[PDB]
């Protein structure tokens, strides 16, 4: 059984039922079990949504290059107003985030379709709703659930290793790859910062503190630039 | 058998080794009586959350200072957030002291009957100010990731944990006290101070830790 | 620290804490309010 | 009986002569500890391994190259071509990748002992590891273990001491004297009752501090010599 550290001994919380177990668990914040069935619930909604942003940002800067992904938010201009897209997206987020919500606190209660008493959703597992979710399902059902925690996980990382990018150069993944591929040996984390008990230097927030959207003065600060080594 | 803190003295009969970072430290007696021992166990344990709290701002706030953030030393924070902000101290006062003192007089209660503020008298909630231990309440308000109604040897190596770290964070918040008593700057201005020349730059050099010198 | 306590709650300690708490007060009220002679 | 390391004394009851090169030397006590000598055991193979190839690459560098000062050696302006004047930090951190990898795996390997042997990429590639710091196989092509592995460790454990020992009587040389091994030999050879450790202790030749690229590195003598 493979396992984040080979000839380590895994927790015995961790049996290897769950998808992508690898019995990494240093700190035991899976040894309860309700707090391990919220935890999974957690990964899988933060495995999803950094894929989809992390193919987004992507096909972003393929697309518009000339747009950042930091500035996407400040430089689109749409005649829907952004009041009017944060309603439609509160409402609509809240609407199928308590639907989640009832399902993990509630097994089988919320697969009925409130409007159409003819659809309904055939039982499955908390986290996988499956039905008109998965309309095809190409392969194993475990092999493909573990391929996705870890294409979740990786993409987790890159979202913040993008984020992290974009506050210390200013560019976006595919030009902090060229920018580094360009020059390889002065362009890593090491190359732009260093810590010595004589000295401290950090790199410059690309970011600026404030940005202006149609006055209103919306902070913008790098994330934790005290503690850049 | 276990490590005590004067090593070849026995520890005291009131200290067998069962709360969490007991090391036989008790030369005057203070927590010879059970009960008494049972407040001071809940009051050292506040006392080093307080101070870990504590320690833990000031070292962040001291980080921001040192790089150009333009944050503000410990000691001038409090003015100058007050002053920057249109907020008024005394109203700050009433407003900590009042949800203060609902916390702590509902912890001082549980102290005097355990179990008590479960009954349901407040909003109907019941498990989550049941409490695990003295001074270790536990329930999903206070401990929402369950550390600790899970693997029981973590939670005691968590304990000892945070009990060692507490002691440490009340010492360092003395220190800091210190430091600007007698340098007048920040304490990462005082490392920065004594990485530059540690053999020159110490309290032993102040002028005023040793008046002899 | 039973028998410490019990020494401590004896008549000439008990008296010497009381009155020095009582002397306390009235001098504080004294400084802070000067002069008091009618209410 | 082996012989100790100090005429009429009495070796300890935990050094019965197991181990390569066993002297019944231990005047603290750390061996009494089971875990703690096999961890110190490694220790001990750690740097008497690299020692050996420090005391081997100061030697041959100085020899290839005299004009080039060992201990101002990690200078970047003083790195042969095309390494003159690079990064530091691509450096470290090709360094410190490849390192934390290799160590992890050995770390690995003293916590569970025959756990790691197998390659993790392609399968069936392993080392035999009869000994714990004796890995084998690759680490050892020529096949140089089948035959009186204990005296050859015996001969590896004491050269390594000896190579931990001349690396500091090196470091401290280049401290009080400001040259290499071989150069502070020709100078003692030039005037034994000139150049010694009576008039060159005292002054520490080393700087202060040393400004490398952009961030400066604070640099320090062993003893409280003059700067």
């Amino acid at each position: 059984r493979p396992l984040w550290l080979p000839g380590s001994t895994p927790p015995a919380h961790l049996k290897g039922d769950l998808p992508g177990d690898f019995g990494f668990d240093p700190l035991g914040l899976g040894a309860n079990a309700e707090s391990l069935k919220w935890f999974k619930e957690s990964e899988l909604v933060h495995s999803r949504w950094a894929m989809a942003a992390v193919a987004g940002i992507l096909v972003q800067e393929i697309v518009r290059p000339d747009v950042f992904w930091y500035n996407a938010g400040k430089e689109v201009e749409s005649p829907l107003g952004p009041l009017g897209l944060l309603a439609v997206e509160f409402f609509l987020m809240h609407w199928v985030e308590v639907r989640r919500w009832q399902d993990l606190r509630k097994p089988g209660s919320v697969d009925q379709d409130p409007i159409f008493s003819q659809y309904k959703l055939p039982p499955h597992e908390v986290g996988y709703p499956g039905g008109v979710f998965a309309p095809f399902i190409p392969g194993d059902l475990a092999e493909l659930k573990v391929k996705e925690i870890k294409n979740g996980r990786l993409a987790m990382l890159a979202f913040v290793g993008f984020v992290m990018a974009a506050q210390v150069t200013g560019k976006g993944p595919i030009a902090a790859l060229q920018e580094h591929l360009a020059d390889p040996w002065g362009t890593t984390i090491f190359s732009k910062a260093a810590v010595v008990p004589g000295q401290a230097v950090a790199p410059p927030c690309k970011i600026p503190a404030s940005v202006s959207y149609k006055g209103i003065e919306i902070p913008t600060p790098c994330f934790l630039q005290g503690l850049w080594p | 058998v276990r490590p005590v803190w004067f090593p070849g003295n026995p520890p005291p009969a009131h200290l067998d080794g069962s709360l969490a970072g007991d090391y036989g430290f008790d030369p005057l007696f203070l927590g010879q009586e059970p009960q008494t021992l049972k407040w001071y166990v809940q009051a050292e344990l506040v006392h080093g959350r307080f101070a870990m709290l504590g320690a833990a701002g000031i070292i962040l706030t001291s980080i921001g200072a040192k790089v150009g953030l333009g944050f503000p030393e410990w000691y001038d924070a409090g003015k100058v957030v007050v002053e920057k902000n249109n907020i008024d101290f005394p109203t700050l006062m009433v407003i900590q002291f009042y949800l203060m003192g609902w916390a702590e007089t509902k912890r001082w209660y549980d102290f005097k009957n355990p179990g008590s503020q479960a009954d349901g008298s407040f909003l109907g909630f019941t498990e989550e100010f049941k409490g695990l231990e003295n001074g270790y309440p536990g329930g999903r308000f206070f401990d929402p990731m369950g550390l600790s109604r899970g693997d029981a040897a973590k939670y005691q190596e968590y304990k000892q944990k945070e009990v060692k770290n507490g002691r440490l964070a009340m010492i360092a918040c003395l220190g800091f006290a210190a430091q600007y008593a007698a340098t007048g700057k920040g304490p990462l201005d005082n490392l920065a101070d004594h990485l530059a020349d540690p053999n020159h730059v110490n309290f032993a050099t102040n002028g005023v830790s040793i008046p002899i010198a | 620290m039973k028998d410490f306590t019990t020494y401590l709650s004896t008549a000439p300690v008990i008296a010497t804490i009381w009155f020095t708490f009582t002397a306390g007060l009235l001098i504080e009220i004294n400084r802070y309010f000067p002069d008091p002679l009618v209410f | 009986d082996r012989k100790l390391w100090a005429p009429g004394v009495v070796a300890p009851e935990y050094l019965k002569g197991d181990l390569a090169g066993d002297y019944g030397w231990d005047p603290l006590g750390l061996g009494a500890d089971p875990t703690a000598l096999k961890w110190y055991r490694q220790s001990e193979l750690q740097h008497a391994r690299w020692a050996m190839l420090g005391v081997a690459g100061v030697l041959v560098q100085e020899i290839v190259k005299p004009d080039v000062y060992f201990y101002e050696a990690g200078l970047p302006q003083n790195l042969p071509e095309p390494f003159t004047n690079i990064n530091m930090g691509g450096l470290l951190a090709w360094e410190f990748i490849l390192m934390h990898w290799v160590e992890v795996r050995r770390w690995q390997d003293y916590k569970n002992f025959g756990s790691v042997n197998e390659d993790p990429i392609f399968k069936g590639n392993k080392v035999p590891n009869p000994e714990m710091g004796y890995p084998g196989g690759i680490f050892d092509p020529f096949g140089f273990s089948k035959g009186n592995l204990k005296e050859l460790q015996t001969k590896e454990i004491k050269n390594g001491r000896l190579a931990m020992i001349a690396y500091m009587a090196f470091i401290l040389q280049a401290q009080a004297t400001g040259k290499g091994p071989l150069a502070a030999l020709s100078a003692h050879l030039s005037n034994p009752f000139g150049n010694n450790i009576l008039k060159n202790i005292g002054t520490c030749t080393v700087p202060h501090s040393v400004d490398v690229q952009g961030l400066t590195i604070p640099l320090t003598c062993l003893w409280p010599g003059s700067q």
